[PDB]
């Protein structure tokens, strides 16, 4: 009828690609042609990269660091010796790992006060029903609530260079400067009001498992509560139970020398978080960066077996589809 | 044996004349729809999650099933009562219609279903009965009419009726109020040609005159009166009661072949979530059984939590995982498979190649509930008088598109044999050198010569022959004896002989066809060894048994009556409108909601798969692998319309170049498209996929570091970078099989991956006050700040349509 459009009539302006496979071949090539490349290109990145890892959890007898896997008068202590055969040349990045620890678990992810580490005047003295089992003790409501803030990992890692002389020089971390800068500038902020901290947590407790409660977690006021950065790397779960956490980074030196010379160090660290009790461990991990991250051979080697395998499909369907 | 008074006044247990071709009357509407609601599989099962949710105490509520539930069950229940109220009004511009009456010396007006057993109609040239009258008497002496019941029994030729001889002289409506009589009839009956009666007409002093009835005085309902001025008949069946309408079989439930094979997808689909549900909870308990695997003093139960049975929490987290993956089952589907089946259905209402200009009116849509089964069809049992008939326009070349198509074309009429015969040959069913196996009562005079020759031509005559060489004809009077008489005999089956030489045959012939006869060769044919999807395409009152008796049942808008264009599905105004509607809009029809069910699996298997796998290395504590807000907005947001806007403007192959072509209409037949064959490689796609969007992202966080400051990622990084490669993925495999790129499409499949992009970019990065965990704050923006998260999310891309793109170049060539 005087409807007949070319939308009600199924007649609409269309592209129509005939997708056959004489021009497809060229794809199976430019394909490979740039995935190898890339896979080779990002595959020698990741192995410039300098790392070592070395694990102190104890659990062994010849351990320099299980003489208090189980102490009886704390806080314990334990130097351990590594050696770097090539110095560090960048900055450098410490880290800490943790395995067989379930950060991303369903009844500990739920466990936080994201309102109440947010300054709301409100949630900080009621704080949620998610964080129950740490939610309140001593009839007061706990600061930072909830079992993520109160297992925090309170390991005190110190690194020394054992110089020409048996004296070791200790290397200085840096430590602000490890927090995603959103949530420590904006999703993580201190309470409503007040000059000194000490104040704004008026009804609140401090965690159970804590020694020193949020407002002397150090002494930089801009370093000091629910915006401390160990205290807001910790409170991002782990997606896997290994994890590493950012702990501290040694910016590199203004002069050409490297930021961790070759040589033997000290890694005397207090023994403090217990993660014996569930069969973890627990490691130091020193390392260097690059663009693409840290060192995973994973997208070297799989840009090459998929750029590979194409450049190759692509010859055989063109040796195949060849004979005509 | 009802008595009827002739002017309903004295020398009530009857009908109302109406007329009811719709399904739902106003009080059984929900108590039925609903009942049909539920015969998918998926509107059950989410029913008994919904009420073991209300019964018992979980850590998930009600509104995560009853929400979608209740709103695909009234989604498809105001449909389905629209479609329906339209077949209400159809029926009240016949009902409601004029026709007069001598209601006491005075010619009323009622309307045509105000009309009571034991009143003195009046009909006009041309003017069909609205009930079944008893000729009293007729304009012109002689007491004849001449009736032609063209729509009633096939039958083109003018039918004579006798009238009443005592009252042959009453006219003028003034004499007709001088009638006493007394009609005692039969109760009706659906014979059609029987009938017995009496008129007694009470003299004022004394008069016994009983002038018994017969079938040359009853006139029919749906029979035009032609060649004649007026009548004067006296109603004595009303409507549901009319030998018409005794020949109606009665309305079923009709679901299309892709309604059947959901069913079996959401089978496979059951036994998929039954066993993540059940493995997880097998192992969920296993690693449970160390005591320092639950509670391992870093996050500790609550005292409540600790006091619950263990009997009892082995059941809430089965009942929990099944919560989990319940994204498995798509009950968002419903609501796109009706959106489409109704905004698709006026395709052709719109059709101007269904346009008949001395009607003027085109193709009709009574239900959009089977748009995708005429592209289904293996036979068609059409109608002669009247949709085949001298031959229509095109009704020899539109068989021979029937038959190049692969169907199987029977011409079921109601008239003699050979003039039937005749008008098959004429059309070219029956070709010159067609071997004609006659089984008619020409040849078949007793009881025992049939089975003489049944098998005499079958075992013998018949396979041991091809195409055209034979073709069948039949009556109604012998195909009764293979029915009828041969439900006892079953050492030598006939219908099973004589089943065997109809799906041997090119073409069949039935006449003297009664209206349900008609009706149990199309119900012979849906059973034998498998589900021949079936067609009707009649035009008359006749053709409505086999219309509401087939998988899909086509009616022809004629001149005779609109018996058929109400009780059908659709209605073209001719015969040769058949095969663009079968060839061009049935496999595009098909195309369309068979590729929206088989990327609806696809699609919910590649989201819940990383998230089944996530489990392994959470601590099986049924925890999300993706966000909440993601989960909700994936079904409905993010991948909801790309597939909408293909269901419903994407043409595989040109609408002119399969209307000509008539061959490609046998490459879907079968279901192919819903086998086992296409459904085990969007299930293996989907598992190969889900499989590395996980694995390939779980060997990405190994690093400590993703960026080049050295900061580390949560968990909600890790789900946002297997939801991006998600949606990329199975918005790119459709864009794949796409073939018709309208501006529609263009227009979806890259703006709803425009959208997740800029709501993502949105929806994290403020601090929304309403919320209670703003846990995505700037997970995507930080995501997509590092070099290794770009080149790790094209290559799981890649890695992931390697498949659908090795597949273009295989099954693209020879
Ligand atoms: C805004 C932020 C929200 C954040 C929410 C965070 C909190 C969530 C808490 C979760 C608890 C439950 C909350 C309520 C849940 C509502 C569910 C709902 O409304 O379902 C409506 C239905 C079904 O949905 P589903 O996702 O397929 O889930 C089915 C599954 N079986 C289930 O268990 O539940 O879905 C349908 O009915 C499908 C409709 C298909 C038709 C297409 C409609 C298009 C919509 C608009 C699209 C815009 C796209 C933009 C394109 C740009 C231009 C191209
Ligand atoms: C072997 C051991 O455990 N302790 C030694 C320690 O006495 C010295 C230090 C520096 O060389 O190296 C280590
Ligand atoms: C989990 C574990 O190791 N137990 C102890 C706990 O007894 C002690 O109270 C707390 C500090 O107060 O440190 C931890
Ligand atoms: C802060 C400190 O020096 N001691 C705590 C100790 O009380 C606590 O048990 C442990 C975690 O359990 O973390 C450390
Ligand atoms: C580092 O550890 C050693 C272990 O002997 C201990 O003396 C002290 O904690 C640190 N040593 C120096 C020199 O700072
Ligand atoms: O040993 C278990 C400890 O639990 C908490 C701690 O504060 C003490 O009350 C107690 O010693
Ligand atoms: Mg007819």
């Amino acid at each position: 009828r005087p409807d007949n459009t070319a939308f009600k009539q199924q007649r609409l302006p269309a592209w129509q690609p005939i997708l056959t496979a004489g021009t497809v071949l060229p794809i199976f090539f430019i394909i490979g042609l740039i995935f190898i490349p890339i896979g080779i290109g990002i595959f020698v990145t990741s192995n410039n990269i300098r790392e070592i890892e070395i694990d102190y959890t104890g659990t062994e007898p010849s351990s320099p660091c299980n003489k208090c896997l189980s102490p009886d008068v704390t806080p314990c202590f334990c130097t351990i010796n590594f050696t770097l055969e090539k110095s560090f040349e960048g900055n450098v990045f410490m880290y800490y790992g943790l395995s067989n620890f379930y950060q991303n678990h369903r009844r500990y992810v739920k466990s936080r006060d994201d309102s109440q580490l947010n300054g709301d005047s409100s949630a900080l003295l009621n704080p949620s029903k998610e964080c129950e089992p740490y939610r309140r003790n001593e009839d007061k409501p706990i600061a930072p609530c909830g079992a993520i803030m109160n297992s925090m990992f309170n390991d005190t890692l110190e690194l020394f260079l054992i110089g020409q002389d048996s004296y070791p020089i200790p290397i200085a971390l840096k430590k602000k400067g490890i927090a995603w800068w959103t949530d420590k500038n904006v999703k993580f902020r201190n309470p409503p009001g007040g000059d000194n901290l000490e104040e704004r947590f008026k009804g609140t407790t401090k965690p159970v498992n804590w020694l020193k409660p949020v407002y002397m977690l150090d002494s930089d006021p801009d370093n000091n509560g629910f915006i401390n950065e160990d205290f807001i790397v910790w409170m991002r779960t782990a997606a896997l139970p290994t994890f590493r956490k950012l702990y501290r980074l040694i910016e590199r030196k203004s002069d050409l020398h490297p930021t961790l010379p070759a040589g033997r160090y000290w890694l005397n660290v207090t023994y403090n978080y217990p993660v014996h009790y569930f069969d973890g461990r627990k490691r130091m991990i020193l390392s260097t960066i690059s663009w693409m991250g840290g060192k995973n051979p994973f997208l070297g080697i799989a840009y090459i077996a998929v750029g590979s395998i194409s450049f190759l499909l692509g010859v055989v369907l063109l040796v195949i589809n060849h004979k005509y | 044996t009802r008595t009827v008074f002739v002017g309903n006044h004295p020398v009530q247990r009857f009908c109302d004349n109406r007329i009811v071709s719709s399904k739902y009357t106003l009080w059984n509407f929900l108590p039925k729809n609903l009942f049909e609601q539920f015969r998918r599989i998926a509107n059950f099962y989410f029913l008994i999650i919904f009420l073991v949710q209300v019964t018992v105490d979980t850590p998930t509520s009600p509104v995560t099933s009853g929400l979608p539930l209740f709103f695909v069950i009234t989604v498809t229940a105001i449909k389905q009562g629209y479609e329906d109220w339209l077949r209400h009004r159809a029926d009240n511009e016949v009902n409601k219609s004029t026709v007069y009456i001598i209601e006491n010396a005075k010619r009323v007006r009622k309307e045509s279903e105000k009309i009571k057993v034991g009143d003195v109609v009046e009909v006009q040239a041309d003017e069909t009965f609205p009930c079944d009258l008893i000729l009293l008497s007729s304009c012109t002496t002689d007491g004849t009419c001449y009736v032609t019941t063209a729509s009633l029994d096939g039958e083109s030729n003018c039918k004579t009726h006798y009238a009443v001889r005592d009252t042959i002289a009453l006219c003028t409506a003034e004499s007709i109020d001088t009638l006493r009589a007394a009609i005692e009839c039969e109760q009706p009956q659906p014979d059609l040609y029987k009938f017995v009666g009496r008129i007694n007409i009470y003299s004022n002093s004394l008069e016994a005159v009983a002038r018994s009835l017969g079938p040359e005085n009853l006139l029919l309902k749906g029979a035009t009166l032609k060649n004649t001025e007026k009548i004067y008949g006296v109603a004595v069946y009303t409507g549901m009661e009319t030998k018409m309408a005794l020949n109606y079989q009665g309305k079923s439930q009709k679901r299309s072949a892709v309604e059947k094979s959901i069913n079996a997808f959401l089978i496979v689909y059951l036994f998929i979530l039954l066993t993540k549900a059940a493995v997880c909870t097998t192992l969920k308990y296993v690693w449970q059984s160390t005591p320092y695997n639950d509670e391992p003093w870093y996050n500790q139960k609550t005292q409540k939590e600790r006091e619950t049975l263990k009997v009892l929490k082995m059941f809430t987290d089965f009942l929990s995982f099944m919560v989990l993956f319940n994204f498995i089952i798509p009950v968002s589907m419903y609501v796109t498979v009706e959106m489409q089946k109704f905004l698709g259905s006026f395709f052709i209402s719109w059709d101007k190649d269904f346009y008949d200009e001395e009607i003027n009116e085109g193709a009709l849509v009574n239900t959009s509930d089977l748009n995708e089964e005429l592209g289904q069809v293996d036979y068609v049992f059409t109608d002669k008088t009247g949709t085949l008939t001298k031959l229509q326009d095109q009704a020899a070349e539109t068989i021979e598109a029937l038959h190049a198509a692969g169907l199987k074309v029977w011409v079921l009429t109601g008239d003699k044999m050979e003039t039937a015969k005749s008008t098959c040959y004429a059309c070219r069913l029956f070709q010159t050198n067609t071997e004609l196996l006659e089984l008619t009562t020409k040849t078949i005079e007793e009881s025992e010569r049939k089975e003489d020759r049944l098998h005499e031509l079958l075992i013998e005559y018949r396979k041991k022959l091809e195409h055209q060489e034979y073709g069948l004809i039949i009556d109604g009077s012998t195909l009764s004896l293979i029915l009828n008489s041969s439900q006892d005999s079953s050492s030598n089956n006939y219908k099973s002989i004589f089943l065997q030489i109809c799906m041997k045959c090119t073409a069949v012939l039935c006449c003297r066809m009664a209206p349900l006869q008609k009706a149990q060769i199309v119900r012979m044919v849906k059973n034998l060894k498998g589900s021949p999807i079936t067609l009707s395409i009649g035009d008359g009152a006749n053709d409505v048994s086999m219309i509401l008796e087939s998988h899909v049942g086509i009616g022809i808008k004629g001149k005779e009556g609109r018996q058929a264009a109400r009780n059908s599905d659709y209605s073209v105004p001719k015969f040769k409108h058949l095969k663009k509607l079968l060839l061009a809009h049935g496999h595009l029809y098909y195309v369309r909601i068979a590729h929206l069910v088989q990327y609806f699996f696809y699609k919910n298997l590649c989201f819940i798969l990383p998230q089944f796998l996530y489990q392994f290395f959470c601590g099986f504590s049924q925890q999300p692998l993706y966000d909440a807000a993601y989960l909700t907005m994936y079904n409905i947001c993010f991948t909801s319309l790309p597939i909408l806007a293909y269901s419903l403007l994407e043409q595989h192959i040109n609408i002119d170049t399969l209307t000509s072509d008539p061959r490609l209409y046998m490459k879907i037949s079968g279901n192919a498209m819903l086998q086992l064959g296409p459904f085990l490689y969007w299930t293996f796609l989907a598992a190969f996929e889900g499989t590395v969007f996980f694995f390939g992202t779980y060997f990405l966080f190994q690093t400590a570091s993703l960026e080049e400051n050295g900061k580390v990622y949560g968990n909600w990084t890790f789900g946002t970078i297997v939801f991006t490669v998600l949606v990329f993925t199975v918005t790119l495999k459709l864009a794949l099989d796409t073939r018709f790129w309208t501006w529609i499409n263009h227009f979806v499949i890259w703006g709803s991956l425009a959208f997740y992009v800029f709501f993502s970019f949105f929806w994290g990065g403020i601090i929304w006050p309403f919320l209670k965990q703003q846990r995505m704050y700037f997970v995507f923006a930080q995501m997509l700040s590092s070099v290794s998260t770009w080149l790790a999310i094209i290559l799981l891309i890649f890695i992931s349509l390697f498949p659908e793109i090795l597949l273009i170049v295989l099954k693209n060539v020879r």
